[PDB]
């Protein structure tokens, strides 16, 4: 393979509740860039394209990471700073609806299929190599890199989990739900910026302009 | 190898896409108003087509009488985008484009829309692939307002299995053609999210989406 | 209003 | 438009 899954996994290994969540997002935005640089072939792309891919995917990439990290906890989410947020804090803050979708469409499904870190890292790399991002200099080579992750992930799943054929599909069919959840989170965040509700720190603010 | 029930189950499905129907006298029916009315009439009719396609999917009619309705509201947009992509990529269609351009669609929704149509028409889909992918879209368990999710999930499963074997058999040369279709599912979600707005930011002739569309998409 | 009128 | 992100991608 040209997109080995070992260097994907190595990237994973290497790295008010709305206020706390936003704070953790800002923190993880710095570490997200470091993750992406470690993904085979991403750092090779033109800078402008690197910028485009991360601005398009950041919200989904981060939601995927904390969702996986939160398999262990009972009705709730482990933030990167170490604080938990639980369904009750979530609902008492006016964001229960979206918090519930995260728990049910992401955390629970990751837990009930027992996604591992290689699988997470690959899914995140697919999200990163989104060839439909507006303004890419060369859509074709991002498509080509996605296709390499798809091929490497499929051969990881046949090899490691040969008891289940509908498992490559099962993993990929978390991505549409991640996109709908991600769009709803962005909606909220533009709305949190708009009224000044919550303090949005520097890097997170940058991801929310145009 | 080909599936346990094989072609039999896919041929039962494809006769709903045989019932895929558009008889006309070259559609007798030029202006942004007129173009809008034509598109509305096509959308309403494709709603009817889609409702028929749904009842014949394995296990559909059995499952819960309310959550039944929910899937159609949640998926109809995506099915209509897929269908439009199919329509738009043909020579026999070409001036379908002119109607969508001059229909008062707020300018932002143009370019992404025609870009998605292009990504679809680079994937060399085939009826079976359109039919199956549409069925997969409809039986998505992760839509708003549902209690019987696990049950939806089980009806969906064997469709993925059939689709995977079909994309090896038909398109072995692009091996990941199977997974690439799934990545169009992801991208359909961006259109489903924006649609309530697109409709709302739609410049018309002081009218409204014909009663069925007003219901399926509310207000 | 046409909700249940399409399953019949 | 994206100063932090440009700088961090320098490496
Ligand atoms: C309410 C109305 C103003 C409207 O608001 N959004 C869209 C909208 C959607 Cl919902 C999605 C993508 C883009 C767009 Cl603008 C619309 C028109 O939507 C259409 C338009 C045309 C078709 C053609 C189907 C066809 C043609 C020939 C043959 C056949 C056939 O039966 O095979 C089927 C379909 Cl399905 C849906
Ligand atoms: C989920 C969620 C939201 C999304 C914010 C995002 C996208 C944060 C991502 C990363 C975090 C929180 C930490 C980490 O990865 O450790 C908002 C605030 C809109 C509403 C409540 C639920």
């Amino acid at each position: 393979e040209d997109m080995p899954v070992e260097r994907i996994l190595e990237a994973e290994l290497a790295v008010d509740p709305v206020t706390n969540i936003c704070q953790a997002a800002d923190k993880q935005l710095f570490t997200l860039v470091e993750w992406a640089k470690r993904i085979p072939h991403f750092s090779e792309l033109p800078l402008d394209d690197q910028v485009i891919l991360l601005r398009a995917g950041w919200n989904e990439l981060l939601i995927a990471s904390f969702s996986h990290r939160s398999i262990a906890v009972k009705d709730g989410i482990l933030l990167a700073t170490g604080l938990h947020v639980h369904r009750n804090s979530a609902h008492s803050a006016g964001v229960g609806a979206i918090f519930d979708r995260v728990l049910t469409e992401l955390v629970s499904k990751m837990r009930d299929m027992q996604m591992d870190k290689t699988e997470l890292g690959c899914l995140r790399a697919i999200v990163l190599f989104n060839p439909d991002s507006k303004g890419l200099s060369n859509p074709a080579e991002v498509e080509a890199l996605r296709e390499k992750v798809y091929a490497s992930l499929e051969a990881y799943c046949k090899h490691k989990y040969p008891e289940q054929p509908g498992r490559f599909a099962k993993l990929l069919l978390r991505l549409p739900a991640l996109r709908s959840i991600g769009l709803k989170c962005l909606e909220h965040l533009f709305f949190f910026k708009l009224i000044g509700d919550t303090p949005i720190d520097t890097f997170l603010m940058e991801m929310l302009e145009a | 190898e080909l599936t346990p029930d094989q072609q039999t189950l896919l041929h039962f499905i494809m006769d709903s896409y045989n019932k895929q129907r558009m008889p006309q006298e070259i559609t007798n029916k030029f202006s942004a108003e007129e173009n809008f009315l034509i598109l509305t009439e096509m959308a309403t009719n494709h709603v009817q087509v889609l409702v028929e396609f749904t009842k014949k999917l394995p296990g559909f009619q059995t499952l819960d009488h309310e959550d039944q309705i929910a899937l159609l509201k949640g998926s109809a947009v995506e099915a209509m985008f897929l269908r439009s992509a199919e329509i738009f990529n043909k020579k026999l269609s070409d001036l379908l484009e002119e109607r969508i351009r001059n229909s008062g669609i707020s300018d932002e929704y143009i370019t992404p829309m025609f870009s998605f149509y292009k990504s679809i028409g680079e994937l060399k889909m085939t009826q079976e692939e359109y039919a199956l992918l549409t069925a997969i879209v409809i039986l998505s368990p992760d839509r708003q307002y549902i209690k019987d999710r696990e049950a939806v999930e089980k009806l969906q499963e064997p469709l993925l299995d059939v689709l995977q074997k079909l994309c090896k058999i038909h398109q072995p040369e692009n091996p990941q053609h199977f997974a690439e279709l799934l990545g169009r599912l992801t991208e359909l979600r961006t259109f489903n999210h924006h649609h309530a707005e697109m409709l709302m930011s739609w410049r018309v002739n002081d009218h409204k989406f014909t009663p069925l569309l007003e219901e399926i998409w509310d207000v | 209003k046409i909700l249940h009128r399409l399953l019949q």
